[PDB]
RNA sequence: AGGAGUGGAGCCUGCGGCUUAAUUUGACUCAACACGGGAAACCUCACCCGGCCCGGACACGGACAGGAUUGACAGAUUGAUAGCUCUUUCUCGAUUCCGUGGGUGGUGGUGCAUGGCCGUUCUUAGUUGGUGGAGCGAUUUGUCUGGUUAAUUCCGAUAACGAACGAGACUCUGGCAUGCUAACUAGUUACGCGACCGGUCGGCGUAACUUCUUAGAGGGACAAGUGGCGUUCAGCCACCCGAGAUUGAGCAAUAACAGGUCUGUGAUGCCCUUAGAUGUCCGGGGCUGCACGCGCGCUACACUGACUGGCUCAGCGUGUGCCUACCCUACGCCGGCAGGCGCGGGUAACCCGUUGAACCCCAUUCGUGAUGGGGAUCGGGGAUUGCAAUUAUUCCCCAUGAACGAGGAAUUCCCAGUAAGUGCGGGUCAUAAGCUUGCGUUGAUUAAGUCCCUGCCCUUUGUACACACCGCCCGU
């Protein structure tokens, strides 16, 4: 089923297909325990063990990713996982524990549900960068 | 112009087939865009136009490095005289009007 | 040529007196 | 033989600019004021708005036959398959280049600058226009460059609406003392439904419609049919 | 408070003077010095030149009708295969040749003669009527003590009231469309294609829904909600929801300059230019010079690291074509280096492309050095667009480790996806970037303040200035 509601950061995005499966989370043919930077795995296991590894009781989540930058994909892959968990937990099951885990991860941080609207600004001529300008000649 | 008179009259005939065309501003162009492969040097095309400018019966509206020919009734009369031909050869565009 | 205009432009020039006279001619007399 | 969209559109722009320049330098005396191009299947039509239509057409249309005879030999139009049209300009107060060329051929004839500028000013504000700026720079007399302005009525000087509510024309005058540069900027009043000014209202202004009256009986009543 | 730090180190179009005639230009206060969209065999040429040709044509008078060109195996040599004062005389017939004239030449000198043109005070917040009040009047008030604001933005005081241009507003947008028109140049899931008793493929499984990229309409964010300040107002500061509680830029006033451009222009003013024509047909040198001063910038001085290579993530774009070969560019053979032929892929989200890319993801000698930070300093060779790479200019292979131990005084630039690090793209373009213009990618403690020593001249004030201090002026 496709209850995917984006989950984004910068120009990279993730779509978290969710179904009633095995409880194994897959990221485009590779497990979330093994990602190319080899450094942000804790950033990926943060949501699940923050809310509880016991929650996944036969739910197969495959996230497909596309965009620029690896770390830019992260903070959205995990956002997509949290969105898929929210959609699953809103579709049928109760809300009291949903609100409990939501409060816990909201006090944990804010980049698990709501995307960062930030983006790279254009560069203005007459300088090397958007805000930096060349040196003054005396 | 170290150029034969028969070719000048040929240029006059080819112009008389119409009323006005345009010229490319260049003296190094071997041929003519309208008279392609007819042994008509572009520099001599502007030579002809500058000669009739000296006469005072033709003008130009030069634009974007392109001469824009003109022709007044006295000039058409002179060209139809030097061609030694009847004035019956009116521009074919009125036959396609 | 409108003498009001001529006075407006040339009042401070060498012909200021002349344009003043022409303006006065136009203003009153008909 | 197909060509990319960017290149074909830039070629169309080049072609239009070429026509604009050629017809502005060719028919300025005859009051040429604008060229527009339309396309029908295997046919190109060109309509030329002009202040002096009797002077842009000519006797029996012969000049047009001449005109198409010129263009057809420049831009690649095959003989006999192109026609030229002309419409009188609805008002000379909605286009700046018309009054620009008028100023050119009023000063080229020999005329004090101020007289022509004020004649244009009164012509424009008897046309219902909401503002006219004629800036003339050069050497009016003597050997010094003084820029004079002939400013009449209010005129917007910034923002987006300058795209449409203001129409501008730059021109040069070639006298025997030198060159006089003019800019004519004509503001278009608000004329929706009628093509004199822009259809859209001025974006920064608000108008409140008059109130709708009340009828409030103190004793309730019903209206059966 | 602080941040690449250019300044400190050898390599740049050009600067300012700098070996044998041409290394020459325009721009001396930023707002000229990587600027004129500027790395030049040729047209990169504004420049002694060696001169190949009149592209001097034509009113009026000609020895007036025999002036010349297309003469190339030649001895004819200063363009020889253009008879070059060449003994002999070869070539489309009055058409190049004779005079004050007129221009195909005006990138020749003055932008201190001018014109659109932008720099520029100005990207600040300034500017001006009407009616009313004051003054004989020029003028003044409005346009202000003050609070507020990014703002002459408002509030407030108020002989002013009401307005206008500018600011604001506008528009594209950055940012939520889970709602909606809807793709076969877009894309994940109903049955086997090569594997595991149910899980996993960009050769993809029959089946296919707009969630996942483009581009449409409408919506949404308003200091709207609460709290603390405030002349209790305009507003300011905190807080919950929310995608978003300052996304970035182009438009930008009245009026003006003696700021640069006549070397941008078929827009132009007496002088050299009257054909003895500062390139013009052909084209063989020139801004392509060496002693040094803080002109934008370049790779570094190292162990947060260059370095065997493992894994793998980009976004604007640019792309086969009018005197336009040359543009990207999927395989076989060869060739480390560039490249030969073919079946094809591309007018284009169909073709490269899933820009597999590129920075980083740290398993290799590395340890404080002249070797591996630091190709910055040698001679040879394959060769593709280039008749013409002479300063291997530009496509690489070997050897060359000079200097730099993060660099004085004066001192650029920087508040959020910013500075900064990082590569790809467009401009120039034989295929070309140390420059510039866009794009992504990675990505802060920098303080939410004051006017110092920097400018901007707003108010009060003085004036003998008004050509306005580069003024005026006194005396020997």
């Amino acid at each position: 089923q496709s209850v995917q509601v984006f989950g984004r950061k910068k120009t990279a995005t993730a779509v978290a297909h969710c179904k009633r499966g095995n409880g194994l989370i897959k990221v485009n043919g590779r497990p979330l325990e093994m990602i190319e930077p080899r450094t942000l795995q804790y950033k990926l296991l943060e949501p699940v063990l923050l809310l509880g590894k016991e929650r996944f009781a036969g739910v197969d989540i495959r996230v497909r990713v596309k965009g620029g930058g690896h770390v830019a994909q992260i903070y959205a892959i995990r956002q997509s996982i949290s969105k898929a968990l929210v959609a699953y937990y809103q579709k049928y099951v109760d809300e009291a524990s949903k609100k409990e885990i939501k409060d816990i991860l909201i006090q944990y941080d804010r980049t698990l549900l709501v995307a960062d609207p930030r983006r790279c600004e254009s560069k203005k001529f007459g300088g090397p960068g958007a805000r930096a300008r060349y040196q003054k000649s005396y | 112009m170290l150029m034969p008179k028969k070719n000048r009259i040929a240029i006059y005939e080819l112009l008389f087939k119409e009323g006005v065309m345009v010229a490319k501003k260049d003296v190094h162009m071997p041929k003519h865009p309208e008279l392609a492969d007819k042994n008509v040097p572009n520099l001599h095309v502007m030579k002809a136009m500058q000669s009739l400018k000296s006469r005072g019966y033709v003008k130009e509206q030069f634009a974007w490095r392109h001469f824009y020919w003109y022709l007044t009734n006295e000039g058409i009369q002179y060209l139809r005289d030097y061609l030694h031909l009847p004035p019956e050869i009116v521009p074919a565009t009125l036959r396609r009007s | 040529t409108d003498p009001i205009d001529d006075f407006q432009v040339n009042w401070n020039t060498k012909h200021g007196s002349g344009v003043t006279r022409e303006l006065m001619r136009e203003l009153n007399g008909g | 033989v197909q060509i990319s969209k960017k290149r074909k559109f830039v070629a169309d722009g080049i072609f239009k600019a070429e026509l604009n320049e050629f017809l502005t330098r060719e028919l300025a005396e005859d009051g040429y004021s604008g060229v527009e191009v339309r396309v029908t299947p295997t046919r190109t039509e060109i309509i030329i708005l002009a202040t002096r239509t009797q002077n842009v057409l000519g006797e029996k249309g012969r000049r047009i036959r001449e005109l198409t005879a010129v263009v057809q030999k420049r831009f690649g139009f095959p003989e006999g398959s192109v026609e030229l049209y002309a419409e009188k300009v609805a008002t000379r107060g909605l286009c700046a280049i018309a009054q620009a060329e008028s100023l050119r051929y009023k000063l080229l004839g020999g005329l004090a600058v101020r007289r022509a500028c004020y004649g244009v000013l009164r012509f424009i504000m008897e046309s219902g226009a909401k503002g006219c700026e004629v800036v003339v720079s050069g050497k009016l007399r003597g050997q010094r460059a003084k820029s004079m302005k002939f400013v009449d009525g209010l005129m917007i000087h910034s923002g987006d609406p300058v795209n449409y509510y203001v129409d501008t024309a730059v021109r040069h005058v070639l006298l025997r003392q030198g060159v006089l540069g003019i800019k004519v900027k004509i503001m278009l009043p608000w004329d929706p439904t009628g093509k004199i000014g822009p259809k859209k209202p001025l974006p920064d202004h608000v108008s409140i419609v008059e109130p709708k009256d009340e009828i409030l009986p103190t004793t309730p009543i019903s209206e059966q049919k």
